[PDB]
């Protein structure tokens, strides 16, 4: 459960919960002030209870250890810009069953899209969690062309 | 003599890592969280002679808690009390240290902080899958002490 703050946008990368831990899970997620959850790996649990608590869940899976497709990236940036305007000061949660690969990448894209340099961003990410990137993903973020879509 | 072994051991605390002194996972004595504390289970724990016993859930590479023997004190064997219960009572801190960690640092991290035990884990960077943490086993104070009195 790692918090990342920059400008007006705030993200939270968490471990993937079990079905029983939801009782203790919501309690955590309500504390950080989450609204939306982005599931990038596989569906491990019933989303029903979660959305019942007022927390919307989004499943945008993609290949393990591989960069996210353009579709996912655009939807992601749109989701960020819209959700942070809709309720300023809230948080978007990303998680996966594996960890450190796919989830922090989306966060990194949004981070460099928010006016942070590639190096400075990856350093800020890895400082909070060691490792956190594989061979393929490092390259994707290195050469990523920022659209400055946030503004 | 013995002094000279201590001195050498102490200078080589910078060089050496926790991965060098650690106890491999395969040789670790552990216990399932689903364990029930009855006469047999409690007796077996006590028979091992380990003060600190790792508690894993599912696969052994997954360590969810730590059980000291002093936690078994007023627990009754005839009561058949689940282990989850006891761990809920005391809830001892569980530290995770990386394999590339120097012994100097590990020693200091043992001095400040209560715990004499730590879990060894490493970053798995093999392609192309997502990098994950891999639990190799445990390292205790007596380990880093042993390196430095040879
Ligand atoms: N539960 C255990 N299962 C397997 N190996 C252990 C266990 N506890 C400690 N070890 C290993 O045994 C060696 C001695 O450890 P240690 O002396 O800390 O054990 P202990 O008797 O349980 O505790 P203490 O140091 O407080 O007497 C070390 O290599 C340590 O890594
Ligand atoms: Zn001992």
């Amino acid at each position: 459960p790692v918090e990342v703050t920059y400008k007006n946008m705030r993200f939270l990368i968490t471990h993937n919960p079990t079905n029983a831990t939801l009782n203790k899970f919501i309690e955590e997620l309500k504390k950080y002030g989450v609204t939306t959850i982005v599931r990038v790996c596989e569906a491990t649990y019933d989303t029903t209870l979660v959305e019942k608590e007022g927390i919307h869940v989004l499943d945008w899976p993609f290949d393990d250890g591989a960069p996210p497709s353009n579709q996912i990236v655009d939807d992601w940036l749109s989701l960020v810009k819209i959700k942070f305007r809709e309720e300023p000061g809230c948080c978007i949660a990303v998680h996966c069953v594996a960890g450190l690969g796919r989830a922090p990448v989306l966060v990194a894209l949004a981070l460099i899209e928010g006016g942070m340099k590639y190096e400075d961003a990856v350093q800020f990410i890895r400082q909070k969690r060691r490792g956190a990137f594989n061979s393929k993903q490092l390259l994707y973020l290195e050469k990523y062309r920022p659209k400055m879509r946030l503004r | 003599m013995e002094e000279l072994n201590i001195i050498q051991g102490a200078l080589e605390l910078r060089t050496k890592t926790v991965e060098d002194v650690m106890t491999p996972l395969r040789d670790c004595f552990m216990i399932t969280g689903e364990a029930i504390l009855d006469f047999n289970t409690m007796s077996e724990i006590m028979e091992s002679g380990y003060t600190r016993i790792p508690v894993f859930e599912g696969e052994r590479s997954n360590i969810v808690d730590l059980l000291f023997v002093k936690d078994l004190a007023f627990v009754d064997p005839d009561d058949c009390t689940p282990l989850k219960t006891i761990t809920k009572f005391y809830n001892h801190p569980l530290h995770f240290v990386f394999n590339d960690t120097k012994l100097d640092a590990m020693l200091e991290e043992f001095k400040k902080g209560k715990s004499h035990l730590a879990i060894v884990q490493r970053v798995n960077n093999e392609g192309e899958g997502d990098p994950f943490y891999e639990v190799l086993g445990i390292v205790t104070l007596e380990d880093v002490i042993e390196e430095i009195i040879k």
